[PDB]
C-alpha cells in the first residue's frame, strides 16, 4: 500500500529529522521510499555541507576518462578510456566549452531526447571516481564521508578499505557524460550528493523488477552474459528508456538539482547522464535489511580488482540464529522487495 | 582475500 505505483518519492526533512541519517532511511522506507529503488531526499535550506566551491580550481583529476560508445536500436556499450590528469579549472574550461557544453533545449523531454540521439557522438569527458570529499569537516548532518552505518563494521572489524564503498568518490561532469545500469556493488545502498552545477538525471527500476531487467540485458549481450553472469556490473551497458518500455520493463525517471540528495536501494537497478558542468559526491550504505541481499548477491569474477565483500561479520553479528545454517550453505531465505528495513518498526506504529 | 577491491571500473 505504501507506493503501489513504485515511483520515485521526494522527501523533506526539517533539521531535527535531517540529524539522525540512519534514522532518517528507515522512516522513508516505512514510507514505501525502497520499493522504486531510488529516492530523492530535499535537505533543509538551513543546511549547507561546505561554505563555497570556489577554493578547489587546484583539485586535481587523476584519471579521467573519456567516454566512446558504440551502439544503436537503444542498446549501447561504452568505453571508458583514461586520459590524462587535469585540475578542475581545466576542466570546467571544456566542459564549458562550446565544443562540449549542453545544447538549448525548451523542457527536459528535449534534451533528454538529445542525450538518447547523439549519446555515441562527440564523446564527452568524466572527471568520475575520483578519492576525496567536498564537505567541511564540522558537518555532523548527512556527512557523506561518515554516515555512521553497520557498513561501519567492515573497517572496523577487518581494517579493509574499500575505495568508493566506504570511502567517497567525487564526479566531475559534463554534457552527456552517463553512468550505465547497474545496482551498487554487494548491492548495497547508495548515497549521491550533488554539490553544485546543472542537473543529474536518473532511471530507476523497482527493485521487485530487477531480474526482469537482467534477463533483458543478458537477451540483448548474449556473448556479455555468456563470459560472465553479472556483467552489468562492468557498467558499461546502456539501455534507453524506450526500449524499457517496448519490453515491459517498469521504471520511472528524475532529475537531481544542485543541493539534493539521491539514495539507491539494495538491488535497485540505475542509470543516468548530466546535464552539464557540475560535481557530485557518493559512497555506499548499508541497514539491518541489505545483510540478506548482501548474502544473495551475484558477483563479478571474470575480473580482478573487483568488490567484494564478506558476509560472515554481518550474518554473525545481526543473524546468530541462522549462521551455522548459513556457513553450511543451507540459508534458504527469499527476500521481500517490499519490505521495509526492521529500524522502520518504530513509524509504523 | 574475502573482502576488498575498488568501486572504480577497470579503464581502457
Ligand atoms: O554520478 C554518477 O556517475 C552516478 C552515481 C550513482 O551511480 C550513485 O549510486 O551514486
Ligand atoms: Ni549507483
Ligand atoms: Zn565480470
Amino acid at each position: 500500500t505504501l507506493n503501489p505505483s513504485a515511483r520515485i518519492m521526494t522527501f523533506y526533512p526539517t533539521m531535527e529529522e535531517f540529524r539522525n541519517f540512519s534514522r532518517y532511511i528507515a522512516y522513508i522506507e516505512s514510507q514505501g521510499a525502497h520499493r522504486a529503488g531510488l529516492a530523492k531526499v530535499v535537505p533543509p535550506k538551513e543546511w549547507k555541507p561546505r561554505a563555497s566551491y570556489d577554493d578547489i580550481d587546484d583539485l586535481v583529476i587523476p584519471a579521467p576518462i573519456q567516454q566512446l560508445v558504440t551502439g544503436q536500436s537503444g542498446l549501447f556499450t561504452q568505453y571508458n578510456i583514461q586520459k590524462k590528469a587535469m585540475t578542475v579549472r581545466e576542466f570546467r574550461k571544456i566542459a564549458n566549452s562550446d565544443k562540449y557544453c549542453t545544447p538549448r533545449y525548451s523542457e527536459f523531454e528535449e534534451l533528454e531526447r538529445k542525450y538518447w540521439k547523439n549519446l555515441t557522438f562527440n564523446p564527452p569527458i568524466y572527471g568520475a571516481d575520483v578519492n576525496g570529499t567536498l564537505y567541511e569537516k564540522h558537518v555532523d548532518e548527512w556527512n557523506i564521508g561518515r554516515l555512521r552505518t553497520i557498513l561501519d563494521l567492515v573497517e572496523k572489524e577487518s581494517g579493509i578499505t574499500i575505495e568508493g564503498v566506504n570511502t567517497p568518490y567525487l564526479y566531475f561532469g559534463m554534457w552527456k557524460t552517463s553512468f550505465a545500469w547497474h545496482t551498487e556493488d554487494m548491492d548495497l545502498y547508495s548515497i549521491n550528493y550533488l554539490h553544485f552545477g546543472e542537473p543529474k538525471s536518473w532511471y530507476s527500476v523497482p527493485p521487485e523488477h530487477g531480474k526482469r531487467l537482467e534477463r533483458l540485458a543478458k537477451g540483448f549481450f548474449p556473448g556479455s552474459a555468456q563470459s560472465c553472469e553479472a556483467f552489468l556490473r562492468h557498467k558499461m551497458t546502456l539501455i534507453s528508456p524506450l526500449m524499457l518500455k517496448k519490453y515491459g520493463i517498469p521504471f520511472d525517471k528524475v532529475t537531481q538539482e544542485a543541493g539534493e540528495f539521491m539514495i539507491t536501494f539494495p538491488y535497485g537497478y540505475h542509470a543516468g547522464f548530466n546535464h552539464g558542468f557540475n560535481c557530485a559526491e557518493s559512497t555506499n550504505f548499508a541497514t539491518r535489511r541489505w545483510i540478506e541481499y548482501g548474502k544473495q548477491a551475484v558477483l563479478c569474477s571474470c575480473r580482478k580488482d573487483m568488490v567484494k565483500i564478506s558476509m560472515d561479520v554481518f550474518v554473525r553479528k545481526f543473524q546468530p540464529e541462522r549462521y551455522k545454517l548459513w556457513k553450511a550453505g543451507k540459508d534458504n531465505t527469499v527476500i521481500d522487495h517490499t519490505l521495509p528495513t526492521p529500524e522502520a518498526a518504530e513509524f509504523l506504529k | 582475500p574475502a573482502t576488498g577491491g575498488v568501486k572504480k571500473p577497470h579503464r581502457y
